[PDB]
């Protein structure tokens, strides 16, 4: 008669009203950490570690789930990080709210692929309309546009100060970072900026250095701990006792001939470190190991020798100092050269205190100019957070520079679509009308969310939010009402080209572009088959 | 076409990548590797002559069961130095092919 | 494909116009070889998400 | 059994007002519990942990390390303590109690349907008007001079339980940072962790506790022929082994002549015989290594008449090397004459209660010294070695800048007057909130008088009206008496380093709390 699968069978709206309320599970979660008005959250785990966060990305991640539907708005906040790196707070919300108005709407008998056909000319319209109604690029504003957008990012954080000191810390960073590439292509790699954290001082004493901070420690304590005018070798081989390998053994016939082949096995070793230390290097840095006999030839020669460092802190050091990887002896059948003319440079390499442990900072580096941030908080938990919020902050201007185009944040961008989408449904509306209606509707929840955690006017702020918009579409007398956002501190309409609410053009796009996809994928789990778990069979 | 009536669907590769949307699908007719390039120092490379290589580049061993025999003060230096010599060649011949 | 040494010629190697990385924004980059001559009868398609 | 359709399983959610005045009450216990530890009439409180010892302390950091709590704001409170205590000497439970009052003032604004951005944007403005108020009132310190560098530790250890050996634990503490203020290349550091050993020996009394002149550690002769008196050695350190033991290799000898077995046992004894006839050229005195020494070792240093040290601790050769002046060499082969530890004074085998103890003291000019303390028991040396790396690190700050704020009451009422007048420009919504941090500030006069048992309402009144004129400005409140005595004439003093630690953490703390409204717990991790 019925179905013989031996899991669980659910059809009909059934699954249409629970994936809806799987994914506002998800977006009632993070509705109250958007916006400058928005406020962080505990992440406790079974073991008692405490993760205080407010960004999207890392609140999804570490919360388990359940269902299915659950999974898709959760791997959604993870590819914003990786696509543009900041969004997961704005992207769960709009897709669940994607997810909520098209309930509505299949609830009326209206089939979904009308709702799926129906938000493709949305989706793309928008994308449209945002590219042709941008307001500058990075030329007329110059250093004020990156000082701006770094402001607007951190607003939702700990780290949101009314002055300039955490701006311009990570305009900086990305400014002193500038690689070009073939072709012409002035790339900002954010990965190669090592973001430290130190239990220290307060928030307005983190260093901005020049250079590189390595997290490492010297080792033997009798080297010098400072080296000024340093010649940097790096290098990626064990400086360790010579352990023949598999094989290879040492069977001897002679005991005559036993304490020569027992002392080669420190003579070798020894003569590699003579020869890479005679040529003027100082700082030597090793990501494999250096026993207890190596150190002696530093500390008899007043040379630093780091051991067991990073094999992503080695490359970041090279490139911005000019030195040379090496990993073992080459250059056409040559018993040790070492190529003695690539070897780094640095203005000084000091340990310095950093409220007990050992960093080891390099000043400038001669070749390249590269930026290390060391951040100071209260305790762990701060600095997880104020880690975070500058990675998040730093993902900021390498899109602005990169692509020379800003939107206005704080609303502006919504509220110029939920108006502009409601006229592009009536003229070519016939059947996918009330799907591009309430594409503009589910584009309102985002100055919705910041009438609420502010504690504000939330049906009439947002009312006059879109009064200013409507003006002007309709009356093109040159209002340049376009730019009109929330004033969160005060309760009414600002003007985000004067006030500096400055977001970059594909954390609007892209933020649109995925969540309109996603709402697509589980709008069509009409039937849903759940199996039995095979684990007792 | 107009010569066979067969047509096997293993000469078409489906690589599969999580990133963008369905807009950025490519139909790129040469080779596409999950692999990642060691070392990654170039990463490009234009008019490129591409080789495929079943030998190990690595010290010279057989299937059959191979020692070392160590019982002198230079026959160490006679090991280190004679496999590098070997890799050498090795490179060196893949270098002059082109 | 060259299994000894002492047959790795010119003959057995390939050609490209560009053998690049194409270092991507998502889950992590790929390699992708464009134009080669005398192509054979395959193709690659790459899907995203 | 069919399992209920649900989402996040096995885990809670709380929102509202439940979790922002619910991290006050847990910031407001953990602020009780310490809250008798602060002035100089404190009482010690004792602890269990689940090792089997007792900790009797009246340290702040030392009794919320041994506190398990679950509540996640009240772990954050912990974790303060412990970066006061790593940062400074003498500046954690101030912070405690001055973060749980912070926060107290700050749930009334929560009750007042204000948002807690606005109260933690007032409190950004009051923390940058606080440290350009104790920069204001401070006072240059000469550094050279002995006896003003003995009343700023004096007012560090008149709160712990060394405040009755007072003439003694200042010229211990002092003393300690003084010889370990190294400096090789062009930068000053002050090492007290790894070159300021503090050996504590059960036995005696506390008055012949003294600073010794170099290093000492708890191990005899390797052989009872060697000398156990040297006058001026020539101390010799070593870091590998002086025996023969297996290479790092797969060395296998084939034996097949009746001479070869004898020969390999032959050789063992000669390369033991040429490292130490490698050692022997520069004539030391004692040897000194981190590994074993066989005893054929032992025979040619005895008819040479060296004093061998066995198996001396790796964090102890490093400290030596610095007392005596030595190099730390790996191998016997590859000595020099500059890798002689010379200088070094008396070196002498003591016993301490049926315990042999290596003395290596007296010497010129040591950048290592070993402060030998000795009590009753191992449960109040514990004390006062906790106590002394607090008086050591209060010594460091002043070193590293020296500038002096008037403590006990004086520091805090000061700013709340500044903060008061300040407070008056301000005509906007964040003038309320900017005021109750100048009352928050006024709670460290008020737990100097409840724990000497004097008026919280007749001495606040007073001592208010005293920084009402901008003449004296430095009264505080006198914690042996009870009375206000003005601080120039007492002598309390503290660094400046230690009070802005103070108002800088205890303020974010009140940041990173007040932006929690919301708590998940129930998720695993990998
Ligand atoms: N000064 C401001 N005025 C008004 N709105 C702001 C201001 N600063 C930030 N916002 C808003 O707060 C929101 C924060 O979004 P966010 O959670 O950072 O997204 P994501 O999670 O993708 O990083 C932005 O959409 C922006 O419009
Ligand atoms: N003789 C005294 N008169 C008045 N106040 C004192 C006296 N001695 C100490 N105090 C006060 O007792 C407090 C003790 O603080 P303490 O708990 O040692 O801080 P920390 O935990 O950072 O070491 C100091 O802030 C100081 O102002
Ligand atoms: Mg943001």
């Amino acid at each position: 008669g019925p179905l013989s699968v031996f899991g669980d069978r659910s059809t009909g709206e059934t699954i249409r009203s629970q994936n809806v309320m799987a994914a506002a599970s998800i977006a009632n979660i993070v509705k109250s950490s958007l916006g400058p008005v928005g406020l962080d959250k505990m992440l406790v785990d079974d073991i008692g570690d405490v993760t205080i966060t407010n960004d999207g990305a890392t609140i999804l991640k570490l919360l388990e789930v359940e269902h299915p539907a659950a999974k898709v708005l959760c791997e959604l906040a993870d590819l914003q990080d990786k696509e543009v790196g900041d969004g997961t707070t704005s992207v769960v919300i709009i897709a669940a709210e994607l997810l909520k108005n098209a309930d509505e709407l299949v609830k009326q008998k209206i089939h979904p692929t009308s709702v799926i056909s129906g938000y493709r000319l949305a989706c793309k319209e928008a994308v449209r309309y945002i590219n042709e109604n941008l307001i500058v690029n990075t030329d007329e504003l110059g250093r004020d546009c990156l000082i701006n957008a770094a402001k607007t990012s951190m607003s939702s954080k700990i780290i949101g100060i009314n002055g300039d000191f955490f701006a311009n810390m990570v305009v900086d960073a990305v400014l002193a970072i500038k690689y070009t590439d073939i072709r012409g292509q002035p790339r900002y790699p954010v990965n190669s900026v090592n973001i430290l954290k130190a239990h220290g001082r307060s928030q307005m004493e983190s260093m901005l250095i020049s250079g590189y901070a390595l997290n490492c420690v010297v080792g033997s304590q009798g080297m010098p701990k400072r080296i000024v005018n340093a010649k940097i070798a790096c290098l990626d081989f064990s400086l360790q006792k010579t352990k023949m390998k598999l094989g290879v053994q040492v069977v001897i016939t002679d005991p005559e001939k036993l304490d020569q082949i027992r002392q080669r096995e420190s003579d070798i070793t020894k003569e590699r470190i003579q020869k890479i230390l005679a040529t003027g290097a100082n700082v030597i840095l090793t990501t494999g190991g250096i026993d207890d006999m190596c150190l002696k030839y530093f500390v008899e020669a007043g040379a630093m020798a780091v051991r067991r460092v990073l094999k992503r802190d080695l490359k970041r050091i090279a490139k911005a100092s000019g030195a040379t990887i090496l990993s073992t002896l080459a250059n056409l059948e040559g018993e040790e050269t070492f190529e003695a003319a690539m070897l780094g440079q640095a203005e000084e390499v000091v340990q310095e205190r950093i409220c007990d442990d050992e960093l080891i900072l390099i000043k400038n580096t001669k070749a390249r100019t590269s930026a290390s941030i060391i951040l100071r908080g209260a305790n762990d938990f701060m600095c997880d957070e104020m880690e975070r919020s500058l990675h998040d902050a730093l993902c900021v201007v390498k899109r602005v520079l990169e692509s020379k185009s800003v939107v206005p944040g704080g609303g502006a961008v919504e509220a110029a679509l939920s108006i502009y989408l409601e006229n592009y449904a009536t003229s070519m509306g016939s059947r996918e009308q009330l799907a591009i209606a309430e594409f503009a509707r589910s584009l309102l929840v985002i100055p919705n969310t910041l009438a609420v955690n502010a504690a504000q006017d939330s049906t009439d702020l947002v009312a006059k939010l879109r009064a200013f918009h409507n003006e002007a579409q309709v009356n093109p007398e040159r209002k340049n009402l376009k730019w009109i956002g929330l004033d969160l501190s005060n309760g009414k309409p600002r003007d985000n080209k004067q006030a500096g609410v400055f977001e970059p053009t594909i954390v609007k796009v892209k933020s649109l572009k995925f969540a309109t996809e996603a709402a697509i994928t589980i709008l069509r789990i009409d039937d849903l088959i759940k199996l039995h778990p095979e684990s007792k069979d | 076409p107009a010569t066979a009536t067969s047509v096997d669907l293993r000469d078409i590769k489906i690589v599969k990548k999580l990133g963008g949307t369905i807009d950025d699908c490519e139909l790129v007719e040469g080779l596409v590797l999950t692999q990642k390039v060691s070392n990654s120092g170039i990463t490009r490379v234009e008019k490129a002559k591409i080789g495929l290589i079943q030998f190990c580049l690595s010290a010279p061993k057989t299937d059959m069961d191979n020692q070392i025999v160590v019982s002198d003060y230079a026959q160490m230096d006679r090991v280190l130095r004679e496999e590098r010599a070997y890799i050498l060649n090795l490179v060196k011949q893949i270098k002059k092919t082109g | 494909p060259v299994a000894h040494i002492d047959q790795f010629t010119a003959d057995m190697l390939g050609s490209a116009e560009l053998a690049e990385e194409v270092n991507l924004n998502g889950s992590g980059k790929l390699l992708k070889i464009t134009g080669c001559a005398s192509p054979g009868k395959t193709v690659t398609i790459v899907v995203r998400g | 059994h069919r399992p209920v359709l649900v989402l996040s399983q096995n885990t809670k959610r709380e929102s509202g007002r439940k979790v922002q005045s619910g991290n006050i009450n847990a910031a407001k216990t953990i602020a009780d519990i310490i809250r008798t530890c602060l002035g100089p009439k404190s009482m010690m409180k004792m602890l269990l942990d689940p090792m089997g010892g007792i900790v009797m302390t009246n340290d702040g950091n030392a009794i919320l390390r041994e506190i398990q709590v679950q509540h996640p704001a009240a772990k954050s409170m912990i974790e303060i303590s412990r970066t006061q205590d790593e940062e400074v000497g003498d500046g954690t439970t101030s912070v405690i109690i001055l973060a749980g009052e912070m926060l107290s003032v700050a749930e009334h604004f929560l009750e007042q349907q204000m948002h807690p951005t606005v109260v933690i944007s007032a409190y950004r403005k009051a923390l940058d008007d606080m440290i350009s108020t104790l920069k204001k009132i401070s006072i240059p310190v000469d550094i050279s001079d002995s006896d003003m560098m003995l009343n700023i530790i004096n007012s560090s250890i008149t709160t712990k339980a060394i405040s009755r050996w007072s003439s003694l634990a200042c010229n211990i503490a002092l003393d300690a940072v003084k010889m370990v203020q190294f400096e090789e290349n062009g930068r000053k550091e002050i090492d007290i962790k790894k070159y300021a050993r503090v050996e504590k020996i059960p036995g005696g009394i506390i008055e012949d506790s003294c600073v010794l002149r170099g290093v000492m550690i708890n191990k005899d002769v390797t052989h009872p022929r060697m000398r156990r008196y040297i006058k001026n050695p020539r101390i010799v350190l070593l870091d590998s082994s002086l025996e023969y033991k297996k290479g790092e290799s797969q060395t296998d000898i084939e034996i097949t002549r009746e001479e070869d077995f004898t020969r390999i046992l032959q050789m063992e004894e000669e390369y033991i015989q040429q490292l130490c006839e490698d050692i022997i050229q520069l004539k030391p005195d004692v040897v000194i290594t981190e590994k074993g020494i066989s005893d054929l070792a032992q025979h040619y240093l005895m008819r040479a008449n060296i004093t061998a040290i066995r198996r001396v601790r790796k964090t102890d050769n490093n400290r030596i090397a610095r007392a005596c002046g030595a190099r730390i060499v790996s191998r016997p082969e590859e000595l020099r004459e500059d890798d002689v530890g010379t200088g070094a004074g008396l070196l002498e085998i003591k016993k301490i209660g049926d315990e042999y103890f290596t003395f290596i003291t007296d010497c010129k000019d040591p950048k290592a010294c070993t402060i030998l303390l000795r009590g009753a028991s191992k449960e109040i040396l514990s004390e006062v070695e906790r106590n002394l790396q607090d008086a050591m690190q209060v010594c460091r700050n002043v070193l590293l800048d020296p500038q002096l704020v008037p403590g006990g009451g004086a520091s805090e009422m000061a700013v709340a007057h500044a903060l008061t007048e300040k407070s008056k420009a301000m005509t906007g919504v964040e003038q309320w909130p900017y005021r109750a941090v100048a009352q928050a500030l006024e709670v460290i006069p008020r737990t100097l008088i409840q724990n000497c048992g004097a008026s919280t309402i007749r001495l606040l009144t007073s001592l208010r009206a005293k920084h009402t004129q901008e003449n004296c400005e430095t009264w505080g409140v006198n914690g042996e008496t009870g009375t206000l005595v003005d601080m120039k004439e007492l002598g309390i003093w503290e660094p400046l380093a230690v009070k802005l630690q103070t108002y800088k953490t205890a303020v974010e703390t009140a940041v990173l709390l007040l932006r929690i409204d919301d708590i998940v717990s129930g998720h695993k991790k990998k």
